[PDB]
């Protein structure tokens, strides 16, 4: 059976147990597919998976043989995958011309064996084991050359014979080579002629996010080897796998004595890698195209009689009220918030002029107030409805994060451009948490978006101004009386820019909180969830097809009718800034977009103002 | 015994006391000048905790002497900081503060605290802070701090926490709550969203979790509570913060010939004796008390329909009566 020392992982046993491991999906709970991909490229370095052997049988034990004894298991695994390449070739007969492609060096790169906890937790009892680690890299050391095959010389005659290093030591024969000759004289070791292999060194802090706090993190120097050398730079927070090593260090100085406390470093055998219906105008070409070659699906289609139902419901007078209660069923009262957002769903009308123009439909809403006011719940809901929207927290954000990552692809080992979070959010609604709390460098992105409606990226590889047209719904937590305009914090210029700014305030309702408590203190009971707002008339899936329909088939124009009242409102406020006007004419046209009116009434601009005044009835205190 | 030890912690460490020579040098000393070290053997740290215990085996017995007498609430109430006289209401509430609960999870989910936040106003006397030394003595994971005092970097966590992070899942205590300036007030203003601090500065992007409770002793605007001034005038604090405080106990002092006799009798009786209550009350020892409160925090009760409606109606009446009062 050929027992091997204390590792006791038997040769001519585990080799076959691995050899029949081949051809499995299986299980799971690839494998030969990826190897068949490997044979052409000549890239070698088989990355494996881990876990495979677990729970799969046979080789349930091999996982434990590798985990507990990775040193031998990796070498044997490499031999076996090599001979399984050799056995792959004979199957297809003559391959790659011919036998030289097998001679090339291969290796297994195991990773993700269990989840290890830190460096810190580690026992001194496990010194040959595969050990996950994570942390940033403070520095990448210059390359040190490592002995592989040693060369030797003598004064006689001189002769060129040389011996390999094997284990981490070098013993040259006293005397002598070839022949003979002899004499006793010391061997001459040529420094430059002998072979070398790349050994870097990589410093790693232990998980700066996970710390005793305030004690500064501990260094772990992982030395790598071969291809892995110079494959990384610095500060990479991701993860690394490899075999733990304790090796003696020479101390004071000289003396040829051991400090008797072995330093510890990781062999790091592997490293692994990085860190409602859509609108028509936005789709455009993909309507104008995708027709020609044809296709299926895309834009949501509506039957006839249900249309006949929409055009009926439009007649209902309380509609503008009705939909407002239907948006957030769980959420109680605060109807004007539901309502402003209701118009955020219908927002604006798009205009190209001859060229340029492009004010879109975009309307943007901040809302602040006492905590536990559901201000986040709305965000969740809008997020759920809006087709393309994206949801971001404060401080979990950065100006690089909101556009243009230019990451390495790592599948092809190429540089590929990724879309940031606002670029994705283009169309529909970007939702933002804790907007007040954004870093100062951030928010400098928004002065670009809110105005231009596009973002201009001149950085790095590619220089272009790319379009993100998106609504924003931002949540804010403020820090009676006091200046309110002071008490939202923010720079006031940015703050004036938001279309409709909600300030949660008591409505004097009494008479509300009872009703609301009836809503929330339910569930509660019944434990099972049935209805919610009942008894209340509510649309469910109808309101989405309604909203969609409204958006694609209507394009409201103010005509002569808005402008008078529209202006007098603005003046009435002035008696603020011009944006407030822009606001009104856009927000209002959403109202008129609803109710299926191609033209605005002189009426409906009234509440369209009142919504801005609504927060003012809340600015009294 | 490895890893048992942690920085900043007072510990009785026992061990054989030994030298480990010399590694050289060896010229300099001469001799031999051992310089020694202590081998660790055992480790006992000062100040090791609810809510974690399994049993509730025969310990319930230790709870029952407290239960059976009945009227636990008033008994414990009085039993918090008996060292001072009066203010049975204040203590009455502090018992609740210590107990806390029940928070909630909305299943999606977000949380709603979850705990109580107490203020103690008034000046100069009335011994408001002694209640806080009291509580921070009784409650485990309690920490006593003052404004100038505990620096802003005292509450936030440096990268190389304190206060809020250091004491969380338990009561934190503050004195001189006015003099704390500004940056501090923002931290505390935010921590009533519970579950949060957010440090964006320099080498820190983390958002750590502080489950802290806050009790804040503060003095009204100088000198003491001028009655010719409206409330909120003589309280220097903004209304953004006070809305967070659920219970604000303003302790004001108007001299009263009858009562102050009783007080003087109390503070003379102790000093004169160490043990205050006699004829008759039994002060509940803090240890067994902590046990009871521990067994209390385990329950997670739920409201019946009748008390809910009652709360609502009484709330309308309270709103309406508060506002009909006028500005």
């Amino acid at each position: 059976l050929r027992i091997i020392w204390g590792t006791n992982v038997s040769i001519q046993e585990c080799t076959t147990n691995f050899r029949n491991f081949l051809m499995s999906f299986k299980y799971k709970f690839y494998y030969i597919k990826q190897l068949n991909e490997m044979r052409e490229l000549g890239t070698s370095n088989l990355n494996l998976d881990a876990r495979n052997l677990l729970a799969y049988k046979q080789t349930e034990d091999l996982y434990h043989q590798l985990l507990n004894y990775p040193q031998e298991v990796i070498s044997i695994m490499d031999q076996t995958i090599k001979d399984c390449m050799v056995s792959l070739i004979v199957d297809n007969n003559l391959d790659y011309d011919l036998d030289e492609i097998e001679t090339k060096f291969y290796k297994v790169r195991p990773y993700n064996v269990g989840s290890c906890k830190g460096m810190r937790e580690l026992n001194p009892n496990d010194i040959d084991k595969l050990i996950n680690l994570k942390g940033l890299v403070l520095r990448s050391t210059p390359v040190i050359p490592d002995m592989k095959v040693a060369f030797f010389k003598c004064n006689v005659c001189d002769h060129t014979m040389a011996v390999e290093i094997d284990r981490g030591v070098i013993q040259e024969p006293a005397r002598c080579e070839r022949i003979d000759c002899n004499e006793p004289n010391s061997m001459s070791l040529i420094h430059n002629r002998c072979s070398f292999a790349d050994k870097q060194v990589i410093k790693l802090q232990e998980t700066p996010d996970f710390v005793p706090d305030g004690q500064t993190p501990h260094s772990i120097s992982l030395c790598v080897y071969d291809e892995l050398v110079d494959s990384c730079r610095a500060g990479d927070r991701i993860e690394v796998t490899g075999t733990f090593r304790s090796i003696p260090i020479r101390a004071n100085s000289r003396q040829r004595v051991l400090k008797s406390l072995y330093k510890t470093y990781v062999d790091v055998v592997h490293v692994k890698k990085v860190s409602d219906v859509d609108t028509s105008t936005i789709e455009q070409e993909l309507m104008q195209n995708k027709v020609d070659h044809n296709e299926v699906e895309e834009v949501r289609q509506i039957t006839d009689q249900d249309l006949a139902k929409i055009r009926e419901v439009a007649a209902r007078e309380d509609l503008y009220s009705l939909l407002a209660r239907s948006i957030a069923p769980s959420i109680y009262e605060l109807e004007d918030v539901k309502k402003g957002i209701l118009l955020q769903l219908f927002g604006g009308t798009n205009k190209t002029f001859t060229k340029g123009g492009r004010y879109r439909g975009d309307i943007n809403i901040l809302l602040c107030g006492d905590p536990s006011t559901s201000k986040s719940q709305i965000l969740q809901y809008v997020h759920k409805i809006t087709p393309r929207g994206v949801y971001t927290s404060g401080k979990g954000s950065s100006a690089v994060g909101l556009t243009a990552y230019i990451t390495r692809d790592v599948d092809t080992k190429q540089l590929v451009l990724e879309s940031g979070a606002l670029v994705l959010s283009d169309g529909g609604v970007c939702c933002i948490d804790e907007f007040d709390k954004m870093s100062d460098s951030t928010r400098s992105v928004l002065h670009e978006v809110m105005e231009q409606q596009t973002i201009s990226i001149a950085k790095a590889g590619i220089i272009t101004t790319l379009n993100a047209r998106s609504s924003i719904l931002a949540s804010a937590n403020p820090i009676p009386n006091l200046p309110v305009t002071e008490n939202i914090d923010l720079p006031p210029p940015l703050l004036s820019r938001f279309d409709l700014v909600y300030l949660v305030l008591d409505k004097v309702d009494e008479k509300n909180d009872r009703e609301l408590a009836k809503h929330l203190t339910n569930l509660y009971l019944e434990d099972k969830p049935e209805h919610i707002s009942q008894d209340d008339v509510l649309p469910v899936e109808f309101l989405t097809m309604y909203i969609s329909y409204a958006k694609e088939h209507i394009h409201p124009i103010i005509t002569e009718a808005a402008k008078t009242e529209l202006v007098r409102a603005y003046v009435g406020m002035r008696k603020a800034t011009t944006r407030q006007l822009e606001s009104m004419i856009r927000l209002a046209e959403a109202h008129a977009k609803m109710k299926l009116k191609n033209v605005v009434e002189l009426e409906d601009v009234q509440e369209a103002v009142r919504l801005i005044r609504s927060a003012i009835k809340d600015y009294a205190t | 015994l490895v890893r048992s030890l942690s920085p900043g912690d007072i510990v009785d460490v026992t061990g054989i006391f030994l030298p480990a020579p010399y590694t050289g040098f060896k010229a300099l000393k001469a001799g031999l000048l051992t310089e020694t070290y202590l081998e660790a053997q055992f480790v006992r740290q000062h100040k090791k905790k609810f809510a974690s215990f399994s049993l509730t085996s025969d310990v319930e017995e230790r709870v029952m002497e407290l239960i059976t007498s009945g009227d636990v609430y008033n008994r414990l109430a009085k039993s918090i900081a008996p060292e001072i006289y009066g203010n049975l209401d204040v203590k009455k509430a502090l018992l609740l503060l210590l107990v806390g609960g029940v928070d909630k999870r909305v299943g999606d989910g977000m949380k709603i605290r979850g705990d109580i936040n107490v203020c103690l106003m008034g000046d100069p006397g009335v011994a408001k802070s002694q209640l806080l030394k009291a509580i921070c003595k009784i409650s485990p994971r309690g920490v006593y701090t003052t404004g100038k005092g505990s620096s802003g970097v005292g509450l936030t966590a440096a990268v190389m926490g304190g206060a809020l992070v250091l004491a969380d899942n338990g009561i934190c205590c503050i004195d001189e709550f006015d003099k704390m300036d500004e940056s501090d007030r923002t931290a505390i203003h935010e921590v009533m969203e519970q579950q949060t601090i957010s440090i964006s500065k320099a080498g820190i992007n983390t958002t750590l979790n502080a489950r802290t409770s806050i009790l804040a002793a503060a003095n009204p605007l100088y000198g003491r509570y001028n009655p010719r001034l409206s409330p909120l005038d003589n309280i220097n604090l903004p209304a953004a913060l006070l809305s967070r405080f659920d219970i604000l106990f303003l302790m004001l002092d108007i001299p009263s010939r009858d009562d102050d006799e009783k007080l003087a009798e109390h503070v003379t009786y102790v000093h004169m004796h160490n043990k205050q209550p006699d004829l008759d009350f039994t002060p509940v020892e803090p240890s067994k008390m902590r046990e009871y409160i521990a067994y209390a925090k385990t329950k997670r009760p739920v409201m019946s329909e009748a008390v809910n409606d009652y709360v609502v109606q009484a709330y309308i009446r309270l709103r309406q009566d508060s506002k009909r009062e006028m500005d």
